[PDB]
């Protein structure tokens, strides 16, 4: 239930939580050859799972 | 007499411009309620005008509140 989004201003500068959610490969697509992938994170993505 | 009969009759020629004489009291007594209702109006909407627009209708008395967050970032 927790995105980055939520960390900023209320526990965290906003520069951090970006370099934090920078650490993590996310999955996103389809691309245009219907292919998915994974990108760095950004702010607006959840919390990442084992 | 003539005379008499005529006066009597015409003493109520000018109904329209007594009714008239009547808006301008009542509306008189009314108008000024606008003045509560106006200020509720104002009281509801100025949360949704621009925060600059806050700070001039108030002649800058009204400023962000402050509850500690949100602060600025070195
Ligand atoms: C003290 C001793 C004790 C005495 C005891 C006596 C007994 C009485 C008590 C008195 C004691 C104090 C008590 C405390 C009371 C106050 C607290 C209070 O009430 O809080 C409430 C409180 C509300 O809190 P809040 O809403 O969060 O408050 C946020 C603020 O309002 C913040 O909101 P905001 O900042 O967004 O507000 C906006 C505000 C912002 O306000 C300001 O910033 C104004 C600043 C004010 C300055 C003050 C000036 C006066 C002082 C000056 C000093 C003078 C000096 C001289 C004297 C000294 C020296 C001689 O601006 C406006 O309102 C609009 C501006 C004005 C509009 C008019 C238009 C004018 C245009 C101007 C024209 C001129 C040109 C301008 C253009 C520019 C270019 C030229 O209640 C709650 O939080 C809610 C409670 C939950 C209950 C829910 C209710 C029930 C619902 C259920 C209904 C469902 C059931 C069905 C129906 C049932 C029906 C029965
Ligand atoms: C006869 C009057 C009947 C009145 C019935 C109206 C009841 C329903 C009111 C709904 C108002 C919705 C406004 C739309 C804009 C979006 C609101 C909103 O949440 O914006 C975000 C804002 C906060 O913004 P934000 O932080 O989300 O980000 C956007 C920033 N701004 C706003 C600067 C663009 O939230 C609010 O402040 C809540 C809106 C409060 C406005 C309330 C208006 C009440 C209207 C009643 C006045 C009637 C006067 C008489 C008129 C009669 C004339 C004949």
């Amino acid at each position: 239930q927790l995105h980055f989004r939520h960390l900023v201003g209320e526990v965290l500068p906003e520069k951090r939580v970006k370099q934090i959610a920078a650490e993590y490969d996310v999955t996103d697509g389809p691309n245009d050859q219907g292919e998915m992938y994974t990108r760095p994170g950004i702010l607006g993505d959840a919390f990442p799972s084992p | 007499s003539r005379a008499v009969y005529a006066k009597l009759w015409a003493s109520t020629a000018q109904y329209t411009q007594r009714r008239h004489y009547a808006w301008y009291q009542i509306w008189s007594r009314v108008i000024p309620w606008s003045v509560p209702w106006g200020i509720f109006a104002m009281w509801m909407v100025f949360p949704a005008m621009p925060v600059e627009y806050r700070q001039a209708l108030t002649f800058g008395i009204w400023q962000k509140p402050n509850i500690g967050t949100h602060g600025p970032d070195p």
